[PDB]
């Protein structure tokens, strides 16, 4: 494909019921991402306390819906970055269940 | 069916 976000937002079913307005894909190993749940505890954007920030910078891609994008013909702008991720963790085992932010 | 952990992986993981 010629647009990573267009391809991935579609194949991961993120354009099925609507165009998900924003989404981040993380390119690190599952183990490295799961490990973040034991790293820096920070407040979640929603005020909950179960968010964790990665000590290391991680390779990520941000996907953001374009202005002309209109469901069901979704369209995205792709932006690559290397940033610390912030994820919300829950459960036993304690694992990532939401992507909160990158910083 | 899909667990919260599996949904996170589908939405956010691309190794």
């Amino acid at each position: 494909s010629s647009n990573y976000c267009n391809q991935m937002m579609k194949s991961r079913n993120l354009t099925k019921d609507r165009c998900k307005p924003v989404n981040t894909f993380v390119h690190e190993s599952l183990a490295d991402v799961q490990a973040v749940c034991s790293q820096k505890n920070v407040a979640c954007k929603n005020g909950q306390t179960n968010c964790y920030q990665s000590y290391s910078t991680m390779s990520i891609t941000d996907c953001r819906e374009t202005g002309s994008s209109k469901y069901p013909n979704c369209a995205y702008k792709t932006t690559q970055a290397n940033k610390h991720i912030i994820v919300a963790c829950e459960g036993n085992p304690y694992v990532p269940v939401h992507f909160d932010a990158s910083v | 069916k899909e667990t919260a952990a599996a949904k996170f992986e589908r939405q956010h993981m691309d190794s």
